[PDB]
């Protein structure tokens, strides 16, 4: 505040990393896998992880990425995690693996739902192929019946 | 939008 | 809740029945959520941890 | 296909901005990699400089 006080480091310093309590973990649906680490980088295209997330793991064939709001173990981080943690430089983004719908099946891994950002003209959609004419399968299925 | 304090 | 304008509402947890006592230490992950319907299908709108 | 924006790098081959079907919880997002610190990038690029 004043110039007789006790400074604590140069006038052009503003930010110090102080001890161990300055690492701070991504949130889920990034990650980083350096020892000595930036940024978080988000999962790639049809991934998922955890808190820690060192790496990423891959939707498994049935299921595609998107966001599990209603689903029965939702995966997104919260608003703690990100929000109160990093500030905006980190949104919650979504990391999990949904069932394909009945009669489509899904046969890759690491599928993603096509986000649309104009939704006006272009809706989301889902990369769920249809069964063929003769075919039903049952729901997240890798081929059909 | 909606802001919550809790 | 009330009508909502920019100003914050009252609180809405001031109740006697919103109260909880915890069995083990620790850090607990207190969340509140809303909805627009009060049934269970209802489009989830905001949420705080 | 579209170019990430400036400062942000993308160093693999098809990749697909996830969508989200409940954009009152959690907005759509790409997969669009930051540059490090000490690193910039100008516009769709596979690595930062």
């Amino acid at each position: 505040a004043k110039y007789s006080i006790d400074p604590t480091t140069y006038h052009f310093v503003t930010h110090l990393a102080m001890g161990p309590e300055s690492c701070k973990k991504c949130p889920k649906g990034y990650f980083q896998p350096n020892i000595a680490g930036t940024v978080c980088l988000p999962c790639p295209s049809g991934f998922v992880s955890t808190s820690g997330a060192t790496g990423c793991t891959a939707c498994s064939e049935g299921t595609y990425h998107t966001d599990g709001v209603g689903t029965t173990t939702p995966g997104e981080a919260t608003s703690l995690d990100t929000t109160d943690t990093f500030g905006s430089i980190y949104p919650i983004i979504p990391n999990t693996c949904r069932q394909c719908p009945a009669n489509t099946y899904l046969p890759l891994r690491g599928q993603a739902a096509i986000a649309s950002m104009n939704l006006a003209a272009v809706s989301s959609a889902t990369p769920c192929r249809p069964c063929e004419d003769g075919t039903w399968s049952k729901a997240g299925a890798a081929g059909c019946q | 939008t909606y802001t919550l304090t809790l | 809740t009330g009508a909502l304008s920019t100003t914050p509402t009252a609180n809405l947890v001031s109740a006697g029945t919103y109260t909880v006592t915890y069995a083990s230490i620790g850090t607990k992950f207190v969340t509140l959520r809303l909805y627009d319907s009060a049934v269970a299908p209802g489009v989830l709108l905001a949420s705080k941890t």
